RNA sequence: CCGAGAGGUA
DNA sequence: GGGTATTCGCCGTGTACCTCTCGCAGCCC
DNA sequence: GGGCTGGTGACGGCGAATACCC
């Protein structure tokens, strides 16, 4: 089961961060540890945050923070960073669907 | 006396403590600690006496 | 102040107020469209630091 | 016509 | 469960004046 | 055409914040 997490990038290089993240996944071939990468867009929230379907090992955490132009995760702590919520993922997918 | 103040006991714990004094408050991993301590003093890239 | 070159090297205060108003407008928009609470915590941290 | 940085006089 | 000791951050360091240069890139929306 | 976005050579005083030790 892969839960969601929030990544902070340099705001403005966000599509390039998403592309480099997919490429680092297919380089270090932890393909079973990443599901998607979301940057939602309206005819652009959220202004500088990248959503990642992921699991939490320290190897995958070092992988996402070794992706260039990425500051770090946003959570309660930096040891065990925080997933967001079930209904919050569902509402973001709702407005992305709508 | 220096070894009596030491809490560490092997190579791994020493590399963890050095990785923790460099970048504060984050999960260390043995690969990350090896990479940091080889890139502090022992790499042609980041360290160069003339 | 103009520097007589077509550009305005601004004073530091307008830069600071511009940063606070950028971050505050983005926080109003994120409280508007029901952002997940981790992101508005981060946004309020950014506003406090600005 | 404001701030930096450098130099100089007493 | 306080009485001394060691650390940790802040606060501060002369007055007038003259001349010169140089002041935010990136970039694909 | 243009928007907006994020070092490692100072030293003394002094008081507040731990510390350790009984």
């Amino acid at each position: 089961k892969k839960r969601w997490y929030v990544v902070q990038a340099f705001s403005g290089f966000e599509g390039r961060v998403a592309t480099s993240l997919r490429e680092h996944i297919k380089l270090h071939n932890m393909e079973d540890l990443f599901g998607e990468v979301m940057v939602p867009t309206e005819e652009k929230f959220f202004p500088g945050y990248v959503l990642v379907q992921m699991v939490m090992n320290d190897a995958s955490w070092h992988l996402v923070r070794s992706v260039p132009r990425v500051m770090g995760f946003i959570g309660g702590t930096s040891d065990r960073p925080a997933p967001i919520s079930d209904k919050e993922v569902d509402a973001i997918m709702n407005r992305l669907q709508q | 006396e220096t070894l009596r103040v030491d809490p560490t006991n092997d190579r791994l714990s020493a590399l963890v403590e050095i990785y923790r004094m460099m970048r504060p408050g984050e999960p260390p991993t043995r690969e990350a600690a090896e990479s940091l301590f080889e890139n502090l003093f022992f790499s042609e890239d980041r360290y160069d006496l003339s | 102040v103009p520097l007589d070159g077509g550009r305005f090297a601004t004073s530091d205060l307008n830069d600071l107020y511009r940063r606070v108003i950028n971050r505050n407008n983005r926080l109003k928009r994120l409280l508007d469209l029901a952002a997940p609470d981790i992101i508005v915590r981060n946004e309020k941290r950014m506003l406090q630091e600005a």
